[PDB]
RNA sequence: UUUUUCGCGU
């Protein structure tokens, strides 16, 4: 049982290694903030990288979407993209109302436009 | 000197920058945008712009504009104004109507001969009553048709006048104010000013803008004409015309609303125009798809269109704010009444579709009906920059999963192909479970494969398995395209005037510091000017990684041509980096791409049948990958490319992109879009970044590494399938991909088969979005959409097994001189015929395609030949001479009848018919001479009252006899017969055939390449004629001549590559001017082309003499005549050869007699329909599609390693094996093959024999697989239609065993089956009823025995060695000893 | 058999570690290593340029 | 106690793994001997590949 | 037994490979603009040593 | 008018 007790800590430490490797995230090697050179591929723990993204250390187009992706959450934009029934913005609502229904506003004049 | 011949079709970019610069310099203010272009044009204008402005009429127009009488406007506004002409006069209207009536009547008269021949064969001024009724129907053309024809003719007259004058004298400007009423044109090569006096409006445009206006007019004319012909045909026979149908009033109104939208939204209206894809697809889904999918797609389409309209309005208001177009914005923009106009457009599109699958599928021509947007290069570059240089965050588990998926795909491919695991370094990294798979060569399936195994597999390193070619491949390197200059010479593209004085001085000082090769801008010039060239230069550069950190690396950018999406930019690189990229793509294609069958770079109908097939739920996800290139970084696109680098044993070859591109400057390299340099800066790396250029790309470039990105996407999709536990049948093809998701499910209570496929679709879409976000892609709902039973790819619609085509879209731009160089006449006729064949092949309308083709052929012959730019009237005089000759030869009483006969004669004998009758029934034929003779006989049956139902006989009217005599007897003056047969196995020779442009341009190309700095090409050209003589002399002593065996010898020998390069060079715009830095065309080229065209026109005179060349007597008797025998004798007499075998084959159309009922003599092909209905067009049957594939030859590939041999070496080995099989019975064979192997490869005959795939087929005249022999014989009808019928061959095999028994036959049965299927399709087209069965009785006299001959002769080894030594620089890589040693290691 | 089974589990987790670390090695080179001339050290030697070194040594 | 010694040395190897990975993370986000060791590795794989190539060459000869 | 000895003889090799990978990551990530020149010099020295060994 | 411009490709 001595060998088993000796390798139990081996298994625990290996599991910790794998868990923290799973939590590990890597960023792209894009240009620096000053745009005077190229930056190395920053790599680190997920929480620190999220902190850097929020503090604008690493510039990105969509910070909130980055947080949602790294935190394993369904963002509102993603839900809208993959919604069961997509909504209609007011312009599309007006276009749908115009299409569905017989002509009422006339204006069948090419010279008007 | 040299002449500048402009093009009659745009085939290019309507650049925003050129129009902006021209307008800015003309009007002394910002014309289209506040870029640097307007400032630089106003400061230092171009010489062409100054010449355009200094015109007397132009100065008056600018003075009038400055005084304020006329209001400046937009090119799109004048596009709309021209399209709604509403200014034609009565005289020109009646003239156009009369011309159109004449064209229609002549086209029907010409098509009457073909229709009569078809009807006579089938047994069912104008002789056919059907076409008599058609002519009676189409007597008065419709007003929209006259309008479009008049507009097109006016624009084409303006263009042809300008082109002719420009050819006559350089630097000509055409000032026109009478061709179009109320319109003023100042058209020029470098500008086009349009002024409307009545409306007091004026713009400046480009020559490309005028070209695309003319193309809009031509396209709308073609749509109206095709729809009118189809409707008129359907009026008297509903199954005679095209499947789709429009009244064309809706179509004209649709065009008016579309270009009204374009005018109202300016150049940004093409954003709205492009989104019509969504509306058409939604209308199709409303019919096919279920309730939930159709509603979701409809809502998404509405959102996309409205978002595009809002973005277009915002961009337009931002752009034209501080310009000269500030007050030109329509009042409808601000108040938002444009929504009513867009709703009217959409409703009218839906009405035109008329809730019909055929109409909605065919409507796709609307995209090309409107013009092309003026692409703003700087704006597109800014968009791609902001999309590219953005930091992306990847979970390390996700990257490991993707790499492991790629590794698993590679391992699966290696196992399935070579039956073994790849040699991998990290044998200890794998656990015991994977070690078992490594020792015993198997792989687990996806069901037992897991995320854990993908993580494990991501840490595998392999040894070299594939070999880089040591010698550069000139066929895949050389091209006629352009390359970007080096980084230090990037200013050489921009004009001097635009560049600052210090930049001009710097570039003048730096030119002499660069070689002549890299100082050029074209691929051909770059490689021809390389004095210090080396075959082992690309390999050395790749091995040494010379492209890394190269100071002379730059990436140009230019807007994509003829693209409705302005955000399409194509990039160029210097010669070395272009070589590296092309090589990486080529090796990925040859070696890695065949591990990923899901990537179709490989018939679209076929591919789509692949997709035509307690509860298994199926789905469909279609994703657009237009922006998928820019989402890749080194951390994503190179973790998988490192696998390819390791497999090839190379470093940084497949990952060159995200190792070199980030360190260089991405610059818009266009003539009229120069960046602002400033002062004391003479290099891109220090030039500041603005809208004109940017640095640190950090992303992919479209096109380059496209195959790598597609295989990475396939690996990602396989991973997605693993993580979602559903099967994926993804079929990615270039820029669009389709996904077939299948997952067995247990149905819940109250849930049907529907609304569960939707749930699977939603779950799979969520998974796809999450995984693409993890890999680094942010695809939105615009690109991707949801479907249940859609098979959509390459703009093709197919569901329920029925394929709905879009033939009008691709036959849309058919005109006088299309797809031609130097306005070639014969090439134009072939292009017209091929484009009009699309209607028959896809829309299933033989007669509509025939009428359209004859309309445009008659237009080209009798309307545009007298207006040829290069030769003013010589072609028309030659045509008149040929027509008079035909009238004298036959008993024709009218020059119109002579023209009809010429239009209906095959172009092989100097005729005018591009599409012979066999093309109407079977696409491919073994030989063309027999088919041409049969076509000529069938056509001559129109004037001579023969009967094709029975056997050919002899009558009093011996015009057919005279023709068949003039083609069988002639003088024999052959030369270079064997090399000519090697080049073209079906060549006739002795001036009995028309001359191809390459045949005359070969001498000029060799003369040019002789005086070239490149030693390789110089020596190849200098030793060309001697090589030709030696090649002719190699195999002149073989008694039985086999043209296909000669072609195999030609392919095996190294002269093939040199002559292929010569032929590719021969297709350039101007030979003898490549090494002169001029884009004009030499007078020698013009004269040579004119002489070729005149000789080609005046060919019927030589082929059909007025004395029959037989002393005006001894006319061949028609009784007991074999067309196959006659054609074979003509070929042998032309080549002065005792016996030519293996090239002639009986014409199936002539041989197969047609009877629709069975009898005691029913010994024919049994073809019958299986669908229980009268009309089977547009319906699917129960049988498998008739691919028409030829019989596979029998081979025994030896067991040896093939990955260590390159593709060129494998091809050479296969060619040598074919040679050994074909010419085994040769007295000189032993040392002939020994010397051939020693020359081509590094091995001897004995060593090479171990790699030869010995052939088990006794006959090589029936099973040989030359590139000059067809590999399949598909029918004219598409794949889906062939599924409605069943075919049999047992009576034919019985009769062919009774006669010519137990021996191979020259006839091909695949062509017979295709002919029968298309025959019954044509029968139902012409009779509105499908026969129950048709029987194809063969005429046994054309049937000939075809057996392997025993060659008697010796191959001239001296001449073979001379050819090998002279063309020693085009040989493939020699199989070295170090490569041969591992050929047999297990 | 328990010792062998848990040794096999440890081996599988070690393979996990090797895979993740190797993909980190590959993704960590980037264009930054190319300009510094250290990507060859990061990814190691390969057959083609080793053969080039061999033929240079013989020559 | 050879198995016990092997397990113990594996334990120090794992502890070194933790320390080295932690210092790598803090260096990337937040020496001569290591470079020498990695160069010696790169050399030993370069020598194994060269051994394979020379075996191929001697089989050729 | 033999199986245990083989398993440990593979495990220690795996640990050595892991240590090598951590070594190369630490070397590449650290030494900003200073260690790169040393790595380049070590690479050219390794190439010279390989050339000398092949010559010998 | 630094060869009018014209990528990779299917």
């Amino acid at each position: 049982d001595n060998i088993t007790a000796r390798l139990d800590r081996i298994d625990e430490k290996l599991s910790e290694i794998l868990g923290m490797l799973h939590t590990l995230v890597v960023a792209s090697a894009g240009p620096t903030s000053a745009r005077d050179g190229i930056r190395d591929a920053m790599v680190g723990l997920r929480e620190e990288m999220i902190e850097k993204i929020r503090t604008e250390a690493l510039m990105t187009n969509d910070r909130l979407e980055a947080m949602a992706r790294l935190r394993n959450e369904e963002s509102e934009k993603m839900a809208k993209d993959t919604s069961d029934e997509v909504s209609l913005n007011p312009t599309s609502e007006k276009l749908n109302n115009l299409l569905e229904g017989n002509d009422s506003d006339n204006d069948l004049s090419l010279e008007d436009f | 000197a040299n002449v500048y011949l402009t093009d009659s079709y745009l085939k290019g970019v309507i650049s925003f920058s050129e129009c902006n610069a021209l307008g800015s310099y003309i009007f002394n203010g910002p014309y289209l945008k506040n870029d640097y272009t307007n400032l630089i044009s106003r400061q230092n204008p171009l010489i062409e712009h100054m010449n355009l402005k200094k015109l007397n009429i132009t100065q008056s127009l600018i003075s009038k504009y400055h005084k304020g009488e006329i209001k400046l406007e937009e090119p799109t506004y004048f596009q709309s104004l021209l399209m709604t002409y509403k200014s034609m006069t009565s005289s020109e209207q009646i003239a156009t109507t009369n011309l159109l009536k004449k064209i229609i009547r002549r086209a029907i008269e010409i098509s009457d001969v073909k229709v009569y021949a078809i009807l006579n064969k089938l047994g069912l001024t104008i002789k056919t009553t059907l076409l008599k009724k058609l002519m009676c129907s189409m007597q008065h053309p419709p007003s929209w048709l006259i309008h479009w024809f008049n507009l097109y003719t006016k624009l084409n007259n303006i263009l042809t006048q300008y082109r002719s004058n420009e050819v006559k004298n350089h630097g000509f400007t055409l000032i026109d104010n009478q061709t179009l009423s109320g319109f003023q044109f100042i058209l020029n090569q470098y500008g086009c000013i349009v002024y409307h006096k009545e409306l007091k409006r004026i713009t400046v445009t480009t020559y490309n803008q005028f070209l695309t206006w003319k193309d809009i007019s031509l396209s709308r004319l073609n749509v109206c004409l095709i729809t009118w012909i189809s409707n008129c045909l359907n009026t008297l026979n509903k199954s005679l015309g095209l499947r789709c149908g429009f009244n064309n009033v809706i179509l004209t109104q649709l065009f008016l609303y579309g270009d009204c939208i374009l005018k109202l939204f300016h150049n940004e209206g093409f954003y709205i125009i492009k989104e019509v894809e969504g509306f058409i697809m939604s209308l199709i889904l409303n019919i096919t798809e279920e309730d939930q999918f159709r509603k979701r797609f409809y809502n998404s389409m509405l959102n996309n269109i409205t978002d595009a309209a809002n973005k277009a309005q915002k961009n337009l208001l931002s752009r034209v704010c501080h310009t000269l177009l500030d007050k030109t914005v329509s009042d409808n923009i601000i108040n938002g009444r444009w929504i009513i106009l867009l709703s009217k457009f959409l409703k009218l599109i839906k009405l035109a579709g008329d809730n019909n699958l055929n109409n909605l599928s065919e409507l796709y021509f609307l995209f090309r009906i409107f013009g092309h947007p003026m692409v703003d290069e700087r704006q597109a570059m800014d968009a791609v920059k902001i999309n590219c240089n953005e930091t992306k965050f990847y979970l390390l588990s996700s990257l490991s999963m993707l790499r492991g998926a790629f590794i698993y795909r590679i391992i699966k491919g290696f196992v399935n192909n070579y039956n073994r695991w790849p040699t991998l370094r990290n044998a200890i990294v794998l656990p015991l479970r994977w070690l078992t798979y490594y020792k015993l060569n198997t792989y687990p399936s996806l069901l037992e494969l897991t995320e854990r195994d993908l993580i494990v597999l991501s840490g595998l390193r392999f040894y070299r398995e594939f070999r880089l070619p040591k010698k550069v491949d000139l066929e895949m390197i050389i091209n006629d395209k352009a390359i970007s200059p080096p980084k230090n010479l990037i200013w050489t593209s921009f004009p001097r005037n635009y560049m600052p004085s210090h930049i001009q001085n710097y570039i003048e000082h730096e030119k002499l510091k660069f070689s002549e090769s890299d100082k050029s801008r074209r691929v051909l010039e770059y490689y021809l000017r390389d004095n210090k060239f080396n075959e082992c230069d690309l390999y050395n550069c790749v091995v040494n990684q010379s492209y890394l950190n190269n100071p002379n690396h730059v990436v140009s950018l230019t807007g994509k041509e003829r693209e409705l999406s302005v955000g399409r930019m194509f990039a160029m690189q210097p010669g070395m980096f272009r070589q590296v990229q092309i090589l990486a793509e080529k090796m990925i294609a040859e070696n890695i791409l065949q591990f990923f069958p899901e990537s179709l770079t490989r018939e679209l109908q076929k591919i789509l049948e692949l997709k035509a097939g307690n509860y298994i739920s199926k789905c469909s996800i279609i994703t657009d990958l237009s922006k998928f290139n820019q989402a890749f970084r080194y951390e994503t696109s190179c973790i998988c490319s490192d696998v390819l680098d390791e497999l090839h044993g190379v470093q940084s070859l497949f990952s060159w992109l995200h190792l070199t591109i980030p360190h260089v400057t991405i610059i818009c390299t266009y003539r009229h879009a120069p960046p602002y340099i400033g002062d004391h800066i003479v290099d891109l790396n220090n030039v500041d970044e603005q809208s004109g250029l940017y640095r640190y790309h950090m992303g992919g470039i479209e096109g380059w590494c496209q195959k790598l990105w597609t295989i990475e996407a396939i690996s990602l999709l396989d991973l997605i399938s693993l993580k979602g536990k559903f099967s994926i049948t993804a079929l990615i093809n270039g820029d669009n991909q389709s996904i077939d998701i299948s997952k067995p499910i247990r149905l819940m209570e109250g849930q049907t088969h529907a609304q569960a496929d939707y749930l699977l679709a939603l779950n799979s879409l969520k998974l796809l979005y999450k995984e693409y976000a993890g890999i680094g892609h942010k695809l939105k709902g615009t690109e991707t959409y949801i479907s249940r039973d859609m098979q959509f790819m390459s703009k093709t619609i197919q569901h329920n097994g029925v394929y709905y085509p879009a033939s009008i879209k691709k036959v849309l731009r058919v005109g006088p001189w299309i797809n031609t160089i130097l306005d070639d006449f014969k090439v134009s006729l072939e292009s017209i015929g091929s484009l009009t064949q699309e209607l028959e092949y896809r829309g299933e309308s033989l007669l509509c395609s025939l009428i359209f083709r004859n309309v445009w052929l008659y237009n080209q012959i009798a309307l545009q030949l007298k207006n040829h730019a290069l030769c003013n009237n010589k072609l028309y005089l030659d045509i008149l001479k040929v027509l008079k000759h035909l009238k004298t030869f036959f008993n024709l009483d009218n020059i119109d009848t002579a023209l009809t006969l010429y239009m209906n004669l095959p172009m092989l004998f100097g005729g005018g018919d591009p599409n012979l009758l066999y093309r109407s029934f079977y696409r491919r034929t073994p030989d063309f001479l027999t088919e041409a003779i049969v076509h000529s006989v069938f056509i001559l049956s129109y004037y001579t009252n023969h009967d094709l139902k029975d056997k050919l006989q002899d009558l009093s009217d011996d015009r057919l006899n005279k023709f068949l005599t003039c083609i069988i007897t002639f003088d024999k003056n052959p030369n270079a017969e064997f090399v000519t047969l090697m080049r073209d196995p079906q060549a006739l020779g002795s001036e009995r055939q028309a001359k191809i442009t390459s045949e005359i341009n070969r001498l000029a190309v060799t003369e040019v390449l002789s005086t070239a700095p490149n030693k390789i090409f110089s020596k190849s050209a200098q030793h060309y004629t001697t090589t030709e003589i030696d090649l002719n002399d190699i195999m002149q002593n073989i008694e039985p001549t086999y043209p296909h065996g000669l072609r195999v010898v030609y392919e095996s020998l190294p002269f093939y590559k040199a002559e292929k390069i010569v032929n590719l060079i021969s297709g350039t715009k101007s030979i003898t001017n490549i090494l002169e830095k001029t884009s004009a065309i030499d007078l020698t080229d013009i004269d040579r082309a004119t002489e070729m065209m005149r000789k080609n026109i005046t060919l019927l005179i030589r082929i059909l003499p007025l004395d029959c060349n037989r002393d005006k007597r001894e006319i061949l008797s028609m009784e007991n005549l074999s067309i196959t025998e006659l054609s074979k004798y003509v070929r042998e007499r032309s080549w002065s050869l005792s016996n030519i075998v293996g090239v002639t084959s009986p014409s199936i159309m002539y041989t197969m007699d047609i009877k629709y009922t069975t009898s005691t003599i029913s010994s024919g092909i049994i073809i019958e329909k299986y669908n229980v209905n009268s009309l089977t067009r547009g319906e699917r049957g129960p049988t498998k599609p008739w691919v028409g594939s030829s019989t596979q030859e029998k081979k025994t590939m030896p067991v040896y390693n093939r990955q260590v041999l390159t593709k060129k070496q494998r091809d050479q080995i296969d060619l040598l094996a074919k040679l050994d099989w074909v010419y085994a019975s040769i007295d000189n064979k032993d040392e002939f093959m020994e010397e051939l192997s020693i020359g081509t490869l590094g091995l001897t005959y004995e060593k090479a024999k171990k790699l030869f795939p010995q052939y088990l087929s006794v006959n090589y005249l029936h099973r040989l697989t030359v590139s000059s022999r067809p590999c399949e014989f598909p029918a004219s009808i598409p794949a889906y239609r062939t599924t409605n019928y069943h075919f049999d061959t047992s009576p034919i095999n019985r009769i062919l065993t009774e006669k010519y028994g137990d021996e191979d036959i020259d006839i091909v049965f695949q062509n017979c089956i295709s002919f029968g299927l298309s025959l019954m399709s044509v029968v139902e087209q012409f009779t509105n009823v499908c026969p129950n069965r048709i029987i194809l009785i063969p005429k046994l006299n054309e049937i000939h025995l075809m057996k392997p001959p025993i060659f008697t002769g010796d191959v001239d080894i001296h001449k073979l060695k001379q050819v090998i030594q002279k063309q020693h620089m085009f040989l493939p890589d020699k199989i070295s000893l170090t490569q041969y040693v591992e050929l047999f290691l297990s | 058999d328990n010792i062998t089974a848990r040794l096999d589990r440890i081996d599988e987790k070690l393979s996990e570690i090797l895979g993740m670390l190797h993909t980190l090695v590959v993704a960590s080179a980037g264009p930054t290593s190319a300009r510094d001339g250290i990507r060859d050290a990061m990814v190691g030697l390969r057959e083609e340029m080793i053969e080039k070194i061999r033929t240079e040594a013989l020559m």
